[PDB]
Parts: structure tokens; sequence; C-alpha cells
């Protein structure tokens, strides 16, 4: 937050905007290039000219679409086989911070082999090298079962998405309320 | 009465039978009229065989807090930890 | 980190002021804590009230005299040499726009942090009549310090002197879901995720019990069998007694 300071005009927040989305390609930590979106820089740029990376590459880590972004850029940054291996992470991270609580109603932490591989639109074979890889560079942690095709990966890495844990909180409030009419009830008239 | 008795033994005696024996064990003259019995008694039935789900048991008129109970099965035995409390006292 | 200590004597001086100065909603009055903030453990022995006026047509106008804040603070010295400024206290429930501008006042007597304290005459709702905050900048950012009271031996007996579980922690364990619950709706129409991001980050952190949940019953089935012993130990008492209480029976037949 700076209001009164950092006069910039309409120009360098073009070239401060190609520092900040370069650092998102390759960057696999702290969300993703969404970031940058919630600031106000993408409404102050223009949408063309490979200044668009931020809204291909928003959708790509959900659909898993690679088509799409590499066939608007150049060959400066499709030559680095790197940049096509951390857009694997991010893809599959929006999943892996499903185990626990976000979205999924039971609130049960399981994940099979064949669950993501469709979610990652990898093989079985490639999506075991993925977990490891993604441990390893401090984005997770948790263990692998290949007997039983179980993942347990411990949550680390946040997100500020909101919305879906009201209603699964209620939850935790209406079933723990139920015992203060009944057990909390109890011991108290006793 | 007594192939309804007989079928209440075959439900854990029998995890698995085929639909030949069951003519013979209970007395039937009708292959046809033996299947009949076991839709009445909710019987699965497969070929060539006769499976028996229905092992598992529940509801049996009403019940509350006895006899395997469900959601109360946590606060039961926080409950039972309170009543030798309050004799003492 | 750094906790606050708020002694017994400091709590009770501060509720003697609002009374005695029939202060109303309208006005909260601003007191000095004192002690020494030097350590990790911040134990504040003195405090006093100052001749604070406020005014809630404009924010900015504060009334507060700085000879009595050096004076006081050098007439103390005499009692205890441990008593140094390491910030001030204020009342009210809320903190309002005039908090904020008077905060920069003190700092420059002030060697470390300042420490702010917010008393509550009231109380109303949960624990701690008293907050503590600490005013730092990289924005004016502040955190709360865990709050304890400990005071000397004489001063922890005096109380018990004057004074001569488990269903109140449920309730207010089920209230906590209520309160975080409405602070998540009134945000999310306030905006239209850094705030709910810290929220998150415990909410998230048998669920995940259930790997521990078959080591957990074979656990509570060994705390069972101590009490089964010690249960039987309680009723061999009540049939010695019952033979007992018939031996002063028989003596009062005889006799």
């Amino acid at each position: 937050t700076l209001e009164p300071s950092t006069s910039i005009t309409l120009a360098e927040r073009q070239q401060l905007a190609y520092d900040l989305s370069i650092s998102a390609l390759l960057g696999d930590k702290i969300y993703n290039f969404g970031e940058l979106l919630h600031h106000p820089i993408m409404e102050t740029i223009v949408n063309d000219s490979n200044y668009d990376w931020l809204f291909q590459l928003l959708n790509a880590l959900t659909v898993g679409d690679f088509d799409k972004f590499d066939s608007l850029i150049k060959v400066q940054i499709s030559k680095i086989p790197i940049l096509a291996q951390h857009e694997s992470f991010l893809r599959q991270k929006i999943c892996l911070m499903t185990l626990i609580e976000t979205v999924f109603v039971k609130n049960i932490r399981m994940l099979s082999f064949e669950d993501i591989s469709k979610a990652t639109h990898l093989p079985k074979d490639n999506v075991e090298h993925l977990v490891m890889r993604a441990i390893s560079l401090g984005l997770l942690k948790g263990s692998i079962d290949q007997v039983n095709e179980l993942v347990t990966i411990s949550w680390v890495q946040p997100r500020i998405i909101s919305g879906d844990q009201i209603t699964k909180m209620k939850d935790r409030l209406v079933e723990w309320n139920d015992q203060v009419e009944k057990l909390g009830k109890k011991m108290e008239a006793r | 009465a007594i192939r309804d008795e007989i079928a209440k033994n075959t439900e854990l005696s029998y995890d698995f039978l085929p639909l030949s024996n069951i003519k013979a064990l209970l007395f039937f003259n009708n292959e046809k009229e033996t299947e009949k019995f076991a839709l009445e008694r909710n019987w699965p039935i497969v070929n060539s065989k006769v499976y028996f789900n229905n092992q598992s048991k529940e509801k049996a008129d009403y019940e509350d807090e006895m006899m395997h109970e469900e959601d109360q099965k946590t606060n039961i035995i926080e409950k039972a930890m309170d009543y030798a409390i309050s004799i003492e006292n | 980190h750094e906790k606050v200590t708020i002694a017994p004597l400091v709590l009770l001086s501060a509720l003697d002021h609002y009374e005695r100065t029939q202060t109303k909603e309208n006005k909260r009055c601003v007191g000095v804590i004192l002690g020494d903030a030097n350590s990790s453990t911040i134990r504040v022995t003195n405090s006093f009230a100052l001749p604070f006026e406020e005014d809630e047509k404009n924010s900015d106008v504060w009334f507060l005299d700085h000879n009595y804040i050096e004076n006081m603070n050098e007439m103390c010295k005499k009692i205890n040499a441990k008593e140094k400024l390491i910030g001030w206290y204020h009342s009210g429930p809320k903190l309002r726009a005039s908090d904020l501008k008077i905060n920069e006042l003190f700092k420059k007597y002030t060697q470390n942090n300042p420490l702010l304290l917010i008393v509550d005459v009231k109380q109303q709702g949960v624990g701690l009549p008293t907050d503590a905050y600490v005013a730092i900048e990289q924005e004016k950012t502040f955190l709360h310090l865990p709050c304890t009271i400990e005071a000397e031996e004489a001063e922890e007996i005096g109380v018990e002197h004057l004074l001569r579980i488990r269903l109140t922690n449920q309730l207010k364990s089920l209230k906590g879901l209520q309160s975080k619950l409405k602070d998540v709706v009134e945000y999310l129409d306030k905006v239209i995720h850094t705030i709910l991001g810290k929220l998150q980050d415990v909410f998230n952190l048998n669920n995940l019990q259930k790997a521990l949940t078959v080591k957990t019953n074979d656990e509570l089935m060994v705390i069972y069998i101590s009490n089964l012993v010690r249960s039987i130990i309680a009723f061999d008492d009540l049939i010695e007694n019952k033979i007992q209480n018939k031996k002063i029976q028989e003596q009062r037949v005889k006799d």
C-alpha cells in the first residue's frame, strides 16, 4: 500500500508489470498470477502484446490446456522446458488444497491415483513424480502410499479464495450445538 | 413354520448357496417357487447362486441410547463418566 | 515473542478513576503504565491517571499535559527504581480515530516499543476485560500480545482473603464459531482476502484423526482399567463401613 508516494504514469506501469509478470512464470511460490490481478495493474495496462499471459494462464491451471498459451507466445520462453514443468505444479496445487477443508463436504482427506490423474491430465507414472518434486521444493509436505493408492499431503501453501468455507464451518457450529441442548443441558440439570 | 425357521438359519450359516440346493434342503417341488420365497425374505439372486446381504440388522421397533446407538455414542461414553460423580455427591 | 503481564494492582486502579471522575460514555480516562519493557516479559507494577479531555466532534482534539507526565514519573522513582515509561493506557470499549493520533506522543520519551492498554469497565463478552496492543510501523500495525496476570506473594494471597468448569468451556467454544461467522459475512459485503487468509490458516489446520482414532480407543480402555480398580477400592470401604456401623448398633442394644 502506497497512496501518497511512488508517482508513476502509464508508461512505467507497463514496465513494472513486466518484471511482476515474468517473476510468476517460473515462480512456484505464493499463489499465482492472480495476485497481480488483485492489485490495480491489469486494469491500468493494455490487454494484448504479451500482457494477456495473466488471463490465459489463469484458466490454464484449471482446464489444463497448454496449446492455448504456447500458441500466442514467442519462442523465447517456450525453449526452456522448465517453464512447462512449473505450470504442472500450480495446476495440481489447486486441487491439493481441497483435501482437508475448502469445498468438499465430508472434509475427509483421501486421494487415489486415478482421481488425481484425471485432474492433472497426466498418467499415473508422471503424477507420482510430480508430487515428489512439489514437496522437494518446500511447497508441500506429507507422504505417499502406493500400496493402497493413498496420498497424504500436509497443508502448507495458503490461498486467498473464500466463500466456500462459510457453509462447511457451519457444520462444526450445528453439530456441536446439538450437544449443548442434549449433553450440555444433561450435566447442568443434574 | 419349519421352513421359515430354517430360513433364519440359512442366512448366517450359508454365505453363498446355489438355487438347486435350496430346493432340496427345504423340500421344494419347484425351482420357480423357490425364488418366490426368496423375494419375500429379501434374498439377492444371481446366476446359479443365492447370496445373503441381510446379515446386518437394524430397526426392530424403537430404541434410544441403547443397544449400539448411532449419534449418541460419543455422548453416552461421557455421560457414563458423569453418572458416578453424582452418586458420590 | 513478548507477553504482557498486568498486575491486579493496575487493573483495579484503572477502574477507580472511572467512577470517581463521573466519566460517562462521552469521555475515556487515559493513564500511564509503568514497568520494564526491556525483557520479553512486560510487567506493569504501577498505574496512574491523567487530566485527559475527549472531544467527539473532532478526533484530532485532545487535552494532555506533558508537565504532569514527566513530573509524576520522576516523583514516583523514590518508591521503586524499576518503574519507567513503557507506554500508556486508556479507557473505553472501542478504539476511535482519536486513539491513533495520540500514539506518537509518548514515543518521544519511550526507548523501546510502547505498549497500549484498553480498560473496559463493562466487560461485555468472553474474557479479558483489559486488552493489550503494541504500536509499531513499517502504516500503523497493531499486534495483540498474550495477556497474563501475575502478582507477588502477598498480593495474590490478599485477594483470597477478600473473597472469603466443563459447561462454561463448551459455551465459549460454541460462541467462537458464531462470532467468527459474523466477521466473515460482514467482511464479504465490505470489500464488494488478506484478513480472511489468516482465519483460513487456523480453520484449516474424525477428519484428520481417522488414523489416530483406532489408537485413541485403545488408550481410553487403559484409562478405564485404572478407574475400574480405584472404583473397587471405594466399594470395599462401603462394605467395611456397613459392618462398622453395625458395631455401633450392637453397643446400643446391650447398653
